[PDB]
């Protein structure tokens, strides 16, 4: 289970290769998740400066207070 | 009860949304400081070589490989 | 090893050959360094009079107090 | 109502099935780093003994017992 | 205690007796260490020229950046 | 403040004076500590040779691996 | 499971309330010692100038700028 | 960089002109020094007999053992 | 974001300019915070000697043991 190849297909990692790229950890719902959010995604993105933030494509009703961006 | 579980979920959400203090600065500063020390350690041998009059090829360094390329 | 050739590619030395030129010890980051500073340099320069000083090309927030230009 | 209790049970099951990362790596790395530092602290006394010309029996180590056997 | 005999079973010192031998400081894990790394070793080797290096038999993901060789 | 007198009643320092006694840093729990361990003590002892060690009177299951003596 | 989250919050509060030592003393002492060494390095040249009989303007100092003004 | 005119304003040299005066090397903190000791001073004074001593106006707890006067 | 001006309106820094004044890190609550504690503040104060302490204007019912001053 490395950054290049994760254990499962639902988790993807964009690893920067230069000082001007931003890292990303993306997870796509599925399997035991609800039908309404079956194919949505939640991502943690890290800017080159080193700042982490969260985002998601799920509807605003289901969005937690920490990822309403 | 449902409200207790929702409170637990809310607390989990608050805990997961903590602010990261941007730790890159500390690591970068420490690495630059250690490179500073490593490179400054060679000032003694360089100065002794220069004041002795040796050529570039005749100055023997005590340098060892550093995990940081600097 | 020697001033003319060292055992590491990331460390270079400019050795004076006359009495009117300066000496320099330059180190380029890499390998186990952070990606943000993966190609910057830190140099100790020595004037012909015999004065040593430090400089670096990393960002200001990474510079220690001893190498502030 | 029954559906509320079933939703509570489902939430409990969801929370209980959280993915736990392999925390063994964290502790192992920390312990290895600590042992690295502790053993590297003896390089000063070993080098001074060697450069002084003392024998193995005459080299006094300031070693203290470490809870990690290393 | 001394280089010839130490107060801990898990710490050993190989002290050179001539100009062509290398010094070694070896530590074997155990006691309060993790079960996975219970019987591994970490060593510092000093060549007769006077160069220090680190090595370890622990798994790759547990090695720090310093002892990655 | 000082080794002779500290600003907290729960912290005591035993300072060597005759070059043959041990130094001690003792702390008694209380205030915001748990009721179960309300009046136990944790001490650091330094032998005249200069070796530091930790001890505590708390129950075994509350002891960290470092002070398990 | 609410009690587990409350215990986690209590542990977080305990960790956040760690007593920070007055680290100003260490930094101040180190800076004062460094300035002491740099200023004492000039004693050699000052003594040689005085014992040689040179004037203040004729005494050459090999002084280099120090990031600490002292 | 001479005794009469030092390189920087933070260093002052009091050079004797007769056989009865005392020499002095005074350094005032600043620039990259701590804010608490921003305007204190450390002096090395030399009596006409040729005895060197050190004095400092910083707080007692910051004084090294050499300049405890 | 710097000490002079931060990137958030709810966080302010009182930075000392001399050796006789204290430092402060103050943070007000807002948006995602509860309505009850909406406009309260939590502050970290550093005395000129270098001692850090915490205080808050919220009710003692919500006060953690660390900042219960």
């Amino acid at each position: 289970s490395t950054a290049a190849v994760t254990g499962q297909t639902g988790l993807t990692i964009t690893y920067p290769a230069s000082a001007t790229e931003s890292a990303a950890i993306q997870g796509t719902f599925g399997n035991s998740a609800a039908i309404k959010i079956k194919n949505q995604t939640l991502t943690w993105t890290r800017t080159p400066e080193g700042a982490w933030s969260c985002a998601t494509t799920v509807e605003a009703k289901f969005k937690p207070a920490g990822c309403a961006s | 009860t449902l409200i207790e579980l929702m409170i637990v979920v809310a607390i989990i959400g608050i805990l997961a949304a903590i602010a990261i203090p941007q730790y890159q600065n500390y690591i970068a500063k420490s690495q630059v400081s250690r490179v500073m020390s490593e490179t400054g350690s060679l000032k003694t041998v360089i100065e002794t070589c220069i004041l002795d009059g040796k050529t570039a090829a005749n100055c023997e360094l005590g340098w060892t490989n550093s995990n940081l390329l600097g």
